[PDB]
């Protein structure tokens, strides 16, 4: 494992400021002194195929415009391609290009690192099980990771035990989790866009963070998926078709009890919200069901108002009117029957949908509101599009 | 068919969470259907399904670890005891996968060495409530 | 008095009918399912929301099975040519099948909202019986005069057709354009036009149609949720007090009745 | 002169229906009213129970209004098929028409057993055959004294004994002052029950009287025929001497038409001269008489057989 | 050659034997009527010559062969009482559909439309059409092809009196071609003009056969003579007092006399002798009186003075 | 044959038939106000279709027939009809065929504008699956129709007054198109862990309106069998009422 030294940088500036000429290198390379250098476009830092290839160790490092490729592969020595330890605070990655099937950037222990514009293309051929993440992030406080774009890694930007940082317009692309979230209490991610992906948000253990303005367009089974999310704030979404593969929810909650669900957008998927039976009474008013084939699924009988100060949500199938000229609609809208949850209840009735029986209890229930059980409704649902800028 | 509590492999996904189940410490529940097995996880992960109302009138047997009789870290699939009959402590320090630890064991007097090494208390399954599971998550990992 | 007379057969003509006798006990077992569904839910605004609704799909059927045949089904029987060479008017035996297949009506839901009363104060404990007694007392003396327009009306239609299988095609539209069909081109009428086609002319189109204010009456006192309204939430931006919803529902009579004894005065 | 009809020539829609029909009917005879084209017969019918209106005409039944209901009260109308009330029984249908008519109720109870309905008194009139309900619709026209009788085909779908002793209680009641009109199209049989025919046509009543008058004012020839013996050598000439064509059909049916006037000398022929078994003088019929009246106004005799 | 030999029939449904021991032999161009009161027979008897019944212990011989073969039912015309046809079909079509099942030619439906008098009102609906219409579009699918036996149960129900007397004119216009018929009627004035012999049965047997001048002759029934002015009524009423006959004592110029028509020959004689028989009717004992007298030979005790 | 010329009568009676112009008609706007809101608002709108034509078949099947043998009997026809040169079996099936050649023309208009409400207001339907997903639906509709015909006939040789055979052709349009499947969800909810769920879609094949939505909605039955028990539904409701109609 040889150094950065030992290769043949021409410094521009002598502040510690080097610039490695055009042309290839191999193995590995440690970074121990606090050198701010850049990099020519044809710096082709190409390993073997083992081992981190770019370790750092120093503070305040501003590596710029490198371009790694072909580390190794061992997941449980962590070979990644930039390294950084924990006594390696502040360290700036800006604009370089990866392709190796390992970590991208593995930080550990780091406090202000940041991850500025680099395009990492991970793997193509290895199951999704060991192609290492690719903003692999474990216990900072500070971080800054902004503008990326992630291809074909593992699980995206993994993110674990991190307080506060900052995850702003990465594009990630093609991975089994977009962004992973474990146990990451008062973190912040705004205007990421997800393509392509087994779940598109990972939001998991993690408390009292903001999810802001991020895009996921045809991911895969599960739109952004909350796991025991506490005092979080998801507002200004964009889920857009989610197809099977679950069979394709745009939001699912799980035992997310307090969080402020506003103006997001779940667009043409199978499911719009599955709203799990641990997760009530939480502030879920401003969003736009548009296009689903069903909204909500609430398997309950616990009744659950879905709008906060007079105001609901838009849905695509309300058929209802407005005699005052206000934004709301004059009658309340109930997303879900009792046969809408005779079929999640029991899977059998799938055989009796058809049926004019079931459709006869369809017209029952808006006739007779005493077997109405009590659902999943908002009175004063929106009569407009909320999310008139989403759409672009 | 029911009678069977499959073997995890490395290339097993939660049910709920999805992500993959050997990298983690703590028991691990699964859920033998005898139409399609589903493996959890957590056992807290799994005790949130469980109490779903989906899952209130599915025959299914739950199948947790003994970690009475298995190292914590790396609990081997062989000893997999019923989960109806067990003694669940919470309230530990330990880190379990998604929700709060709920080591399980089999003979409670095990299970009350650890509740009263971590400061926990013994519980039994039908004691298990959601108000309890997003009461012990808080006092884990909150604050 | 003739009238009385001949209201005395229709009493003992009606309750004979075996069609009668199954769907006023059909109102009698549901009334008693929805009130006891009612009581273990423990809510009431549902409770009469919904029995208002039951008194929509049968007291016009009641009303419309006793006579839709009541003149035409005796002219074309010979025995209504027989009963004018009898010392009588027009005008008595029109208000005496009026009579008598009125206190069939006025005896069916005294029988349904009556063991609907006492699968309440027998079932959930605690209530109210003076508020009890008011609110069924109210749903006795306005279903009966729901069930005495579609009797009115079933005269018109019995009145203008001259063959009884040209009869029962009319008293099957009545039952399914007011029940069921009103109901629902004045929600198509919202619906397409998101409610901007008329805010003030559209509440008072719900006058014209005795079974929307029939729901109007009961529902005075017990306004709740929304969606047990639907398109009865037009009913809050009607002007007109319940005095005078009263008095729509007996001009639905009076109007309706005077126009069968017009059309049986040129039969 | 309880029916009292004076020159009622009753017009709707501009058609003229009916013309100058006047018909006065004494207080105990039996008047039969037949029509064919014309459907007088029918507005007639409804003119004398008071519930059409006569225009250009009046008509006084009783010596009153038709439509009075001190006289509605002693009139009885037994109307062409009344299937009554089909889930009533018998009684409550007959005890519902003595409330209406203002009689006692003691009459039901003497009117189902005077009429042959006490075994099916108490069963329900859609368990009743055709001639049950022509009973049940008699005994609701005999109710409370009738002082005028007005029966439109009073034994259709009813059986031959209850039919001979239908037209017994008819003449009972003539007996008793009852004046009875019998409006029907079964003709031969109630000729021998009724006292003046009126045969109306076309609107027009043509002729009026009785069966001796209507003879008289029509001549048409008696049929007479002579079993014993037919054979032909002299039995066709001896009566073909005054023009009486001694026509046969059969073995011995020769059916003389002659012209009643020579029933002296055809019967001195018949006895004087060959010995017969059993001579039938069939008088014209009301069947004949009536074709003879019908053809006068505007019928033409049809073909062979061809209606 | 027979058109209907009913040889000794016996007919049961249970225990009851609703038509027993009937025998008839009905001719080649003879109009029988069928009379029946308290019994079914006439019902069953009815059934049992169509092929809708089968005889329990005996046979029946319609036209030669069994009465089931469909080449009897293709020369078989019946009209039953009160039908009423498909109201929403024509008059016409009616017909053309009757014809296509019988085998008859369609150039036949529009003569017999025309020979009932239903040209006026062919192509109209049949639930626009009277009681009497209905009759004669019964009575012209009867008609239909070239039929050897009618039964024409109850034909002149509703109809015109014109119409009457020419549906028994087309009666004996069919007869004299060889098509024997059977009347089956309860107005029994009417038919007794054309009918060729009677077939009056009580409950359960069969009580006389034979022609009207055969149950007169064998009923001895009394003859209803009624004159008007021959010599003097009061004159020639003691006459056959004391010859031992009735004379009825009518208001004024009138000889009602009730004799035995048995001495009749003679009797009437002395009546031409003192006066002119310019207005008299002898009555003999109808078809209506010689059913009512053999309801009496069995069973059925008559009604009182005027009752029924 | 016969069985053709009792069958042209059929025809023309029941074109004639006002009860049936008016439900005929409301079937096929409704085919077209379905199909209008559900593609621009194909398997999925086929569904909705299938519970439509599972309301309306058997009640146009039952508003032909339920007089079919006991309206004969009380219009004296009956009676005449057996003194023809005719069998009590070519009556029926002469019946049989002339009223179901009627709904076999009442889904060419009411499918017959359906889809051509679809293939004029989808332009991308790919109509090569259109002319086999609903040569599927018509074929399949009127085979429901003709078990409710069938069903029409067993009522009808059995009553004796037409009254009452519109009192049960009411009680079979009841039991056998919303009250055997709701006695079906019925049970489930009651009892759930003790009710086999593999013997309810073996319990669905005695029900001719769910046999005929699993042909269209294409499971442990294969598809050929449900045609087979479809027209074993014929044939038996067939042969009963040929039993029954030689029972008079
Ligand atoms: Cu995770
Ligand atoms: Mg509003
Ligand atoms: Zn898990």
């Amino acid at each position: 494992a040889p150094q950065s030294i030992t290769t043949l940088p021409l410094q521009p500036d002598g502040e510690n400021r080097w610039r490695l000429p055009a042309g290839e290198y191999q193995g590995q390379f440690t970074i121990e002194q606090p050198m701010q250098l850049r990099c020519e476009p044809g710096a082709v830092i190409q390993s073997q195929g083992q081992g981190s290839s770019l370790l750092i160790s120093a503070p305040d490092v501003l590596v710029e415009g490198c371009t790694l490729y072909e580390w190794g592969s061992d997941l449980t020595a962590m070979d990644s391609a930039v390294f950084i330890l924990p006594a390696a605070e502040r360290a700036q990655i800006s604009n370089n290009r990866m392709r190796g099937p390992g970590f991208g950037v593995f930080v550990d222990g780091t406090r202000d690192v940041q991850v500025i514009g680099n395009e990492i293309d991970g793997d193509a051929g290895v199951r999704s099980q060991d192609r290492g993440n690719g903003i692999h992030l474990f216990a900072v406080s500070g971080a800054r990771v902004l503008h990326n774009h992630v291809r074909n890694a593992r699980d995206g930007i993994y993110i674990d035990t991190s307080n506060g940082n900052h995850l702003e317009g990465n594009v990630i692309e093609d991975v089994r989790y977009g962004v992973h979230y474990m146990f990451a209490n008062e973190n912040s991610l705004i205007d990421n866009v997800t393509r392509r992906t087994r779940t598109g948000y990972a939001l998991m253990q993690s408390r009292k963070l903001t999810v802001t303005g991020n895009r996921s367009e045809q991911d895969q089974n599960y739109g952004i998926l909350m796991n025991y999310i506490t005092y979080s704030t998801i507002t200004g979404n964009f889920v857009s078709d989610v197809q099977r593969g679950g069979e394709g929810k745009a939001l699912f909650i799980y035992n997310s009890l307090f969080n402020t669900i506003e103006n997001n957008h779940f667009e043409k998927s199978s499911l719009g919200i599955h709203l799990t039976a641990g997760s009530e009474d939480n502030r879920i008013s401003g969003n736009a069901f548009v296009g689903n084939q069903q909204q909500v699924k609430y398997v309950a009988s616990r009744t659950q108002e879905w709008s906060v100060d007079g105001r609901g949500n838009y849905w695509s199938d309300y058929l209802g009117w407005d005699r005052n000229n206000d934004g709301l609609g004059d009658i309340a809208y109930e997303p879900n029957d009792n046969v809408d949850r005779l079929l999640w209840l029991y899977p059998q009735v799938r055989l009796l949908m058809n049926s004019p029986s079931i459709e006869v209890l369809r017209w029952v229930q808006r006739a007779f509101p005493v077997i109405k059980s009590p659902g999943v409704q908002d009175s004063h649902p929106l009569m407009k599009l909320p999310t008139e800028k989403l759409l672009t | 068919q029911s009678l069977e509590p499959v073997a995890f492999h490395d290339s097993d996904e939660c049910h709920v969470c999805g992500m993959i189940i050997t990298d983690f410490p703590g028991p691990k529940g699964q859920a033998v259907e005898k139409r399609g097995v589903k493996k959890f996880c957590s056992t807290a992960e799994m005790l949130g399904w469980w109490l779903q109302p989906e899952n209130r009138l599915l025959d299914a047997k739950l199948y947790v670890h003994d970690m009475g009789r298995s190292v914590w870290e790396k609990p081997d699939d062989g000893h997999l005891i019923d989960a109806t009959s067990a003694y669940y402590v919470v309230g530990t320090s330990l880190k379990g996968a998604m929700g709060a630890s709920l080591a399980s064991f089999a003979e409670e007097q095990d299970a009350k060495a650890l509740a009263g090494m971590h400061g926990g208390r013994v519980l039994r399954f039908e004691e298990i409530d959601q108000a309890l599971l997003q009461e012990a998550a808080s006092m884990q990992h909150g604050g | 008095n003739q009238v009385w007379n001949i209201a005395r057969k229709e009493l003992s003509d009606g309750l004979r009918n075996r069609w009668l006798l199954a769907i006023s006990l059909l109102f009698a077992v549901l009334a008693v399912g929805i009130a006891w569904l009612g009581a273990a839910a423990s809510s009431i605004p549902a409770t009469i929301a919904s029995l208002a609704s039951l008194a929509t799909f049968l007291m016009p059927l009641i009303a419309l099975l006793l006579a839709y045949d009541a003149i035409v089904g005796e002219d074309e029987g010979g025995t209504l040519m027989l009963l004018l060479t009898y010392p009588l008017g027009r005008g008595q035996i029109l208000l005496g099948k009026f009579v008598g297949h009125g206190l069939i009506l006025a005896l069916a839901v005294l029988i349904g909202f009556g063991c609907a009363a006492l699968a309440i104060a027998l079932l959930v404990e605690g209530v109210e019986l003076g508020m009890l007694f008011w609110a069924f007392g109210r749903f006795m003396i306005s279903s009966t005069l729901l069930g005495w327009v579609f009797l009115a009306f079933a005269y018109v239609l019995s009145g203008k057709v001259n063959e009884k299988s040209s009869a029962a095609g009319l008293a099957l539209g009545v039952w399914f354009l007011f029940v069921l069909v009103f109901d629902l081109v004045l929600l198509a009428l919202l619906v397409l036009s998101e409610g901007k086609f008329n805010p003030e002319l559209l509440p008072w189109l719900l006058l014209l149609n005795p079974t929307d204010i029939y729901r109007l009456i009961n529902l005075s006192g017990f306004e709740g949720s929304g969606s047990a309204m639907g398109v009865l939430s037009l009913g809050a931006d009607l002007p007109v007090p319940a005095a005078v919803l009263w008095l729509c529902l007996l001009a639905w009579i009076g109007v309706s009745l005077l126009l069968a004894y017009a059309i049986f005065r040129r039969r | 002169n309880a029916v009292e009809i004076q020159g009622v020539s009753q017009r709707y829609g501009s058609m003229t229906v009916l013309h100058d029909l006047n018909l006065n009917l004494g207080e105990g005879e039996v008047l039969g009213l037949f029509g064919h084209n014309g459907a007088g017969k029918t507005t007639s019918m409804k003119l004398i129970l008071g519930l059409l209106s006569p225009s250009e005409g009046q008509v006084k039944v009783l010596g009153r209004a038709p439509n009075d209901p001190q006289v509605r009260r002693q009139l009885g109308y037994l109307p062409e098929n009344v299937t009554f009330y089909p889930q009533l029984s018998g009684r409550e249908t007959l005890r519902h028409f003595a409330r209406l008519k203002g009689a006692a109720l003691t009459q039901v109870d003497e009117l189902l057993e005077q009429v042959g309905l006490a075994h099916a008194a108490d069963r329900r009139v859609k368990t009743y055959s055709k001639g049950m309900r022509q009973r049940l619709g008699l005994a609701q026209a005999l109710l409370g004294e009738p002082r005028l009788l007005l029966l439109d085909e009073p034994t259709v779908g009813l059986d031959p004994i209850a039919t001979q002793d239908l037209y017994l209680l008819i003449d009972r009641l003539r007996q008793r002052g009852t004046s009875i009109i019998l409006c029907s199209h079964v003709l031969p049989g109630v000729e021998a029950h009724i006292n003046r025919a009126a045969i109306l046509a076309k609107g027009c009543l043509q002729a009026v009287g009785s069966l001796s008058q209507l003879r008289a004012e029509a001549g048409l020839p008696v049929r007479i025929r002579a079993s014993g013996i037919s054979e032909r050598d002299s039995w066709l000439q001896r009566w073909t001497d005054a023009g009486h064509s001694a026509r046969g059909l059969s073995e011995s049916s020769i059916e003389v038409v002659a012209v009643n006037g020579h029933k002296l000398v055809l019967l001195r022929q018949l006895l004087g001269e060959g010995e017969p078994e059993d001579i039938e003088i069939h008088q014209p019929s009301l069947e004949d008489l009536y074709r003879y009246y019908m053809e006068r106004a505007g019928d033409v005799r049809a073909q062979e057989g061809r209606l």
